[PDB]
């Protein structure tokens, strides 16, 4: 129905954390992109979405095109800054499901490592994922079911395994991780946020000029508003094992893969993370 | 993956079932009930209790009338009284759907995770090291039936083993964190 | 995977800007981006490459195939990054901004049933919400930031900044139509978080500009000429260019506070030449150092080895525009205060600049000089103004006088420079001023001109004193 | 010039003649700023002994001892005892980074030769049990940080840090 | 009478690849081809549709071309790069639409370009999204086979 | 008993008089046999000193050296410097872990005094230049194994996972 | 009697020689066991599109499969996988030569030019449920031969 | 302006002295650095005339003559019967190609007359021949690139090029 | 350049002094690897002629020969009784074979004389009678391989490779 649509700004503004971010942002890019149209006397003739706002504003009296072109604009850094303010973080049911699993695998008999990250910049992880990229053209590596942003497993053992590479030779790594001919020893749980002083995504902005073009001539700013996870946010996540000689290189590469990137466009120092916490909890 | 609006408590998502999968279950119980000693009456009466309202979309514990499932399909529900309470147990409600708008829930329903292989020498993606995976979110259930032949050690694993069995770890993946189960023996949960 | 060099830089008065076009918003301040850092060097990287392939082989080649030529050290899409940056803030905590409270609903009513423009202006110490439809009222707020009365007037006087910020001054409110108090008051409290949010500006950031080499980029083919000659153009940003907004303005203007390498076989010989720069007497001992680090690479530093590949492209004269250095503008003086420097930059390069109206006259030649050398300036073809006078100025044929001759400027043929240098609105300035220090209150002023490759044999001895009178003027 | 002292924070009371500067200078690498403790320090391989606590050095990788990082020197009894040693203010593992480095400290660590004569197995450990944490909550943080009861009122805010951030590994033979 | 999704994605590529003149315009189709399926799944149909059509940006002159891209095939779509390349996805998937007897051309164009008819569009798409979704995947994978092969890698 | 010793593996090399005993017993515990060197212990917080080499105890985590373990007692002049551990083989951080050991031995370790009067400021370093690479498989592999050269002829495995495995931190100053 | 290996035993000739590279001779091995599984259950155009859709058929290595018809000195050049994957190509391609089902003066000049290759697919759809059932055997010819004369990875 | 030739390459040597203008202008399309040739030109339904081989026009899609396109005028005593036209540079059969071209040329290409008295049926035949290849790397290669044996030597490269790129369908009539 | 030696195995010692170079080198090409021995050659139509025993060259592609092939130069006064090749590492007909060779060596094969008279009727030659391998290993794989007497004691596992992998075809005369 077009009433979930001109109102899901509102529910947006007022659940927060108990809205599908997902649903949501996918449900707002199409007022996003008919913004000029959902404009035409579209505003459900309610006084709660904040899409009334832009009636109000006259941006460019002489030509209405690129009058909505800017209101349009406007739109974009007010739905990044309105995802960042409202949808926050509650790491209860995040905790819940660690601690659970923690539980479930102490049964299996495997050797459980929590390891909790807090990130120190502005992180980017899954930047290609689809989570705004109808609306910004970013995404976030996003569950939409625990409704959080998230660290695939695959990407933190690929990180980690290639610092072994790097520091042991590609046959310890192999005899670590295994090869298409053996498996891993050593298995990983996707990260979930747990605790965050405060906003849980932030917008940002990247502005390419000269990246593509030729000469002086070619260069225009392109601005590219997206959304980011904000810094001081903690991320879970175990590692479980059940051959002892796996915890040393683990437990060891994890204080320093951190420190470099963990996620998107750290060259420019975006996705460094500190290790907060280690939990070896062997099996007995 | 549910947009609700209306409603007093809110829901970031929802289970999903048809009518096809319902009748499919109840089809497993009744084979099972003529070729065995054995008639699980509370989980068929359950089950036909709701499939008495086939075609038309319901929901068996909440007050949804209105919802979008997937960000992509508006449906329109309608209550019924069962409120199957041990198998959905954290109180998410429970829409069974016409088994045509269902189809398309169920199977946008699910998690394509694209990954990448990175070419550790100059540290990008590898060329054709780019593709995607299905899971299946987590807490879904899934219903199956164990059964047994008349032996000696069928009692004893009857008994000791698929009384001891709870958590396996199904598929692959498995060093992803991507297998990991609940077994639970509708003998105690129905 | 290993940290190369370690630097401590100062940026006074930074323009940094953000996705709000601001340094600080409602989630976080960030007065250094590194991301800016990264782009800056790369674009001085280039000029500062061209500028060396200029002075030995006379070419200029495209910044795609420099880009292409570097990215062993800067990576791109078929690489990544060698050098990784991380910027750390002394006292960067986690500030961001609130606005407590502002107390509207009077200048709501002043709104309601109309079509206003509601202007800003803080000057008074207090805020005041002037109304387009003649009415003034004054607003209370109380705000998380607090604007220290000196970037008040700093504002006020600098007849730059007053004027970008026309961008965050107003709105023109349309309330004839239904129009609640709530919508309203939401529109003005945005657009006083956006006026309060340009004055974040906090002169003397410090900063520490870490920088990691990988080391698995062994020597492919010749990395560490490529990494050295990319150190030696992060230095060369450190010292001709600011980050930031405003940058060819005076604003934003780096200076070197420590330098530590930490791979001698590598940064031994930036160290060192960062050490020349951490104590400066006077003026003609700085322009001598800058000389000296340009001379350096034209002839001193490695050879022309890589430029001998073929993986460059030169440029076409008449369809590409690059920059590069040219030694021999490079004006120093001494400031002794920074504020009236920045100030007074305007009357520098203003048409009606009372610093440049008395260095160029008959006021043709001025503007041609600004619209070759200051940016891009809206020009209009309405008042006879641009009738021939410019047009004649700036064409590299037809007249002998103009000490300045576009290489595709046209009488009347005008192709492609003529829709670029008159039209192309994102040009930069070719006439830029940094402001640097030294550990001591020794403060000067680099003016500089950058070399375009459009311009038909400039005349580097006309504007070699004409761009010394202007920085006289302005000091 | 500029010389620290490595607190190490476990749940014994034998940390109490461990400086001899209080504060001294105006520079503490540990901070705490109306949000927490700043700039904790891990040190790898090394178990602490606590029945008289100082670092042994294990060269197990998973070994790991957090304190706070205070300046001065030992005691007016060192020499033999703290393994000191100048570091470029980047080898370290700082945890919740607030500020900057001085580009090379001198830190002291008290040090135990590891007294080659059992099999030197450890155990991890949790700084639980409010009681200790409140005794050495004056120990340490209002003898180094008298800044406690200035303006810091929220102890229970740091308290509940120090009950969850510095985890340790001894040997407990 | 009734073409199979092969059959009508080659159909339709016939004419979406004869109306690219320029091969930039072509090596980015390829690229939309190649993503914006994946795209679908993640994100529904009607989002991504909007999504296209937005980043297609219809110039109201260059919307003439897509409409005359179903009738006459002596059409050709001009525009930039990146928005002749959406707007070549769009012609294929309102085919898609067409062929299958989904929506009516008149409907579509009338939504395309008249903004009140836009939003009765988003309502038609929200009633008939089980329709669609069931077996357009297939169309769009098999239009993404066919850019893979007959557009050369950029 | 069984009581081992570490030589460490850094591309300069003084290392051919360091210990007296050279049997120890019919084994060691790093080995070569049909598929490389097994069991080579890694130390990380450490550094090589390469200047009469020798191991620094460093606090950074991300330094390293990798060497191997023969049974010796080093120049019996000791109890001062070289370090020694009583570790239970499980807290050993080896590689290439083929046959269990004994859980109750004795490492001893080259170590050093940090010299706390200048930095340390360290550096990766891996081997090439196959010359390092055959005098180090002459210099040590065969001070110890006399089992290459003559019972064997697949040194490839050793010429290859030598610029592999062994990669340390140098302070190369 | 059956020919259709005797064909199979051509055009393994011929790829078999056309492969410089040991890695192509592997990877076309791998396409021979996979893609003769994938053509019977999902069918003849939906495989034919993924081929063709790995295969990199730009105009220099249509080139090269068009002299390969005739040349016995012609030399599949590419990367291991598009040259498997064109090398397939070539092998289907080649049944339909022989066996009449496409003119081969068709078949080359519409590898030849851009706008007849869709022409060509054309083609190929209208005869889907004929070419689905006429080349199983001898596509298992090829897969046999593939994994006998040559070996894995 | 810019106007260009095109070669025959068959084993039938008709190369040696066939053509007049060496270089002329700036540009042989036709180029070969260090990755063989590039941008050879293909002539489909033609067929070759071993006897001074010569395009006799078959109207077979299915014979063509591969060749190479030089910058030049064929021997300034013809033109009666050859072939010359002028396509805009997109709008011909390009293979191996290396960079952009002009996007307008002229073309000479040696054609004879149909020789349309006895049937034209033609049987497709290669290079072979080490002789051939080698003959064929001195006359025409050498001249018109006299970068062979100078500066790229690497006629390998260059030489299996002809015995794999050039075949051709010839009449043998 | 590396030049290896070929040298036959008949169940007669015709072997007995014949090369006088044993390893010259770095490497060897016939190995020992806990599996027997390796890269093998198979020279196919060249039958043996025990009595002065060298490949007397036959026409018949069902005659071959196996042999060692050691790092080593023949007598340094050949020319008379030998056959001599330099081949491309791939022109072998290496069998069990484990490692790649350089790409260039010179092969040194005992040759005899065709004596035109006496017909060549060669027939296929078993080892067996292990004491006939028994003087082998002492006159080939002990005199050229020291790996016995220091690796192993099983020689029985290259013992039953020689009577299984070794065959050959005599002349019988």
């Amino acid at each position: 129905a077009i009433d979930f649509l001109v109102n899901i700004l509102e529910l947006i503004k007022e659940k927060q954390c108990n809205i599908n971010l997902f649903s949501a942002i996918s449900l707002t890019s199409i007022v996003y992109n008919n913004f000029g149209e959902f404009l035409s006397n579209n505003q459900s003739y309610s006084t709660n979405n904040p899409l009334l706002k832009y009636h109000i504003i006259i941006l460019n009296d002489k030509n209405k095109t690129k009058d909505v072109e800017e209101k349009r604009n406007i739109f974009k850094r007010e739905v990044a800054e309105l995802i960042s303010r409202n949808f926050k973080l509650d790491g209860e049911k995040v905790r819940n499901y660690f601690d659970s699993l923690k539980e479930v695998l102490k049964s299996l008999k495997y050797t459980i490592v929590d390891v909790e990250i807090t990130t120190r910049t502005r992180a980017l992880i899954g930047v290609s994922t689809s989570l705004g990229k109808l609306i910004f053209g970013s995404g976030i590596s996003f569950d939409p079911y625990m409704n959080l942003p998230y660290i695939p497993a695959s990407e933190i053992k690929g990180i980690v395994r290639s610092y072994i590479e790097g520091k042991l030779g590609e046959q310890e790594a192999e005899e670590i991780f295994g090869n298409e001919e053996r498996e891993g020893n050593v298995n990983f749980t996707d990260a979930y946020p747990t605790r965050s002083k405060d906003f849980l995504f932030v917008p940002d902005v990247i502005t390419p000029h000269y990246n593509g073009k030729k000469s002086e001539a070619d260069a225009e700013p392109r601005p590219v508003i997206h959304l980011t996870i904000a810094p001081k946010v903690t991320f879970r996540f175990l590692i479980y094992y059940k051959r002892e000689d796996v915890g040393k290189p683990i437990c060891d590469s994890m204080p320093i893969i951190l420190i470099r990137g963990l996620g998107a466009r750290s060259s420019v120092g975006y996705s460094l993370f500190e290790l907060r916490k280690i939990e070896v909890i062997k099996a007995a | 993956r549910i947009i609700e609006i209306d409603s007093a408590k809110p829901y970031v998502w929802v289970y999903v079932t048809t009518y096809e999968l319902l009748k499919k279950v109840k089809l497993y119980l009744d084979s099972i009930s003529q070729l065995s000693n054995a008639s699980f009456s509370n989980l068929k009466n359950k089950i036909d209790t709701i499939l008495a309202k086939e075609g038309k979309n319901i929901t068996l514990d909440s007050d949804l009338k209105s919802a979008i499932l997937n960000e992509d399909f508006y449906v329109e529900l309608e209550a019924l009284n069962n409120k199957i309470p041990s198998i959905i147990n954290a109180g998410v409600p429970l829409l069974v759907l016409e088994d045509s708008i269902g189809r398309e829930v169920i199977n946008r329903s699910l998690i394509r995770v694209r990954r990448i292989r990175i070419d550790r020498d100059k540290k990008v993606v590898e060329t054709g090291g780019l593709w995607s995976e299905e899971y299946v979110p987590m807490k879904t259930i899934f219903f199956s039936v164990l059964l047994g032949k008349e032996s000696k050690e069928s009692a004893i694993f009857a008994s000791c083993i698929l009384r001891n069995l709870r958590y396996v770890i199904l598929g692959g993946k498995e060093t992803i964190g991507k297998g990991i189960v609940e077994l639970r023996w509708v003998k105690d949960v129905i | 995977e290993e940290l190369l060099m370690s630097l401590k830089l100062k940026a006074l008065y930074p323009l940094t800007g953000g996705y709000n076009r601001h340094s600080i918003n409602p989630f976080y301040e960030e007065l250094v981006r590194p991301t800016e850092i990264k782009g800056l060097w790369r674009w001085w990287n280039r000029v500062l490459f061209n500028t060396l392939a200029y002075s030995t082989k006379g070419k200029l080649y495209t910044y795609e195939s420099i880009d292409r030529l570097f990215e062993d050290v800067f990576g791109s899409e078929n690489k990544k990054s060698a050098v990784r940056l991380e910027v750390i803030t002394d006292e960067g905590n986690d500030n961001r901004f609130e606005l407590s409270y502002v107390e509207l609903d009077k200048v709501i009513d002043c709104l309601r049933n109309y079509k206003r423009k509601v202007s800003l202006d803080f000057i008074d110490n207090t805020l005041i919400a002037e109304i387009e439809g003649s009415t003034k009222i004054p607003i209370s707020f109380k705000s998380n930031l607090d604007i220290d009365k000196i970037i008040k007037d700093l504002v006020h006087n600098n007849k730059l900044l007053s004027f970008e910020l026309l961008g965050f001054k107003s709105v023109e409110i349309d309330a004839t139509k239904i129009s609640d108090k709530k919508i309203l008051k939401e529109i003005l409290r945005d657009l006083i978080t956006n006026y309060l949010e340009y004055f974040n500006i906090k002169q003397e950031v410090t900063f520490t500009l870490n920088i990691y080499l990988d080391k698995s980029r062994e020597h492919k083919q010749n990395f560490e000429d490529k990494l050295k000659f990319a150190l030696y153009s992060l230095l060369v940003f450190i010292l001709l260019g600011g980050i930031g907004r405003k940058t060819s303005r005076g604003f934003g203007s780096l200076s070197i506070i420590d330098v530590k390498c930490y791979d001698n076989s590598i940064c031994k010989k930036i160290e060192d030449l960062a050490k020349n720069f951490l104590k400066i007497s006077s003026g003609n001992e700085l322009k001598s150092k800058i000389e000296s680090i340009l001379d350096c690479i034209k002839n001193s530093c490695i050879d022309t080895l890589y430029i001998e590949n073929n993986i460059l492209s030169e440029i076409d004269p008449k369809k590409n525009v690059v920059y590069f250095i040219n030694s021999d503008l490079f004006e120093v003086k001494r400031i002794n205060d920074k504020e009236k420097v920045l100030a007074n930059i305007y009357k520098a390069v203003s048409s009606e600049g009372c610093c440049i109206k008395s260095i160029i006259t008959d006021k043709y030649v001025r503007k041609s000089f600004l619209i070759a050398f200051g940016g891009y300036r809206k020009v209009e073809k309405d008042k006879g103004l641009d009738i021939g006078f410019i047009k004649n100025y700036l064409c590299e044929t037809c007249e002998t006088v103009s000490s300045f001759n576009i290489v595709d400027f046209l009488l009347s043929e005008g192709s492609f420079m003529s829709d670029y240098i008159l039209q192309y609105e994102h040009r930069n300035s070719l006439l830029r001023f940094k402001l640097i220090s030294d550990n001591s209150n020794n403060s000067y002023l680099i003016g500089y001109i950058l070399h375009s490759s459009y311009f038909k044999k400039i005349d580097i001895k006309y504007v070699r004193c004409i761009l010394e009178k202007l920085t006289y003027c302005v000091i | 010039s500029t010389q620290r002292e490595y607190v190490f924070i476990p749940i014994t009371n034998s940390i109490t003649i461990d400086v001899k500067i209080t504060i001294g200078g105006s520079d503490h690498i540990t901070n705490i700023d109306e949000r927490g403790i700043h700039n904790v320090l891990v040190i790898t391989g090394y178990a602490v002994d606590e029945k008289n606590g100082r670092l042994v050095p294990t060269l197990d990788p998973c070994d790991y001892v957090k304190g706070i990082l205070v300046a001065g020197t030992p005691q007016q009894a060192q020499s033999n005892d703290f393994l000191t040693l100048k570091l470029p203010a980047n080898k370290l593992y700082l945890i919740r980074k607030k500020g900057n480095i001085s580009d090379d400290l001198k830190i002291y660590i008290p040090y135990s030769s590891p007294d080659a004569r059992n099999s030197m197995k450890t155990k991890p450990v949790s700084i639980s049990d409010d009681t200790i944490v409140n005794n050495i909550i004056k120990e340490v943080f209002d003898k180094i940080y008298n800044i406690t009861q200035k303006e810091k009122v929220k102890i229970e805010k740091v308290k509940e840090d120090i009950k969850e951030l510095f985890s340790y590994y001894a040997l407990e033979q | 009478l009734y073409e199979e999704d092969y059959k009508l994605a080659l159909e339709a590529f016939k004419k979406v690849f004869n109306a690219l003149t320029h091969y930039g315009a072509k090596q980015a189709f390829r690229s939309r081809a190649r993503d914006l399926v994946e795209e679908i799944y993640n994100s529904g149909f009607i989002p991504t549709f909007f999504y296209i059509i937005s980043k297609a940006e219809l110039n109201s002159d260059s919307l003439d071309s897509l409409i005359s891209l179903f009738s006459s095939d002596n059409a050709i779509l001009r525009g930039s790069d990146e928005n002749v390349s959406y707007s070549a996805y769009l012609f294929i998937i309102l085919y898609y639409l067409i062929k299958r007897g989904i929506i009516e051309q008149k409907f579509l164009i009338q939504a395309l370009r008249c903004e009140k008819t836009r939003l009765d569009l988003i309502d038609k798409l929200y009633n008939l999204a089980p329709i669609i979704s069931a077996k357009i995947r297939t169309y769009l994978l098999a239009i993404k086979r066919l850019s893979e092969a007959l557009i050369e890698a950029r």
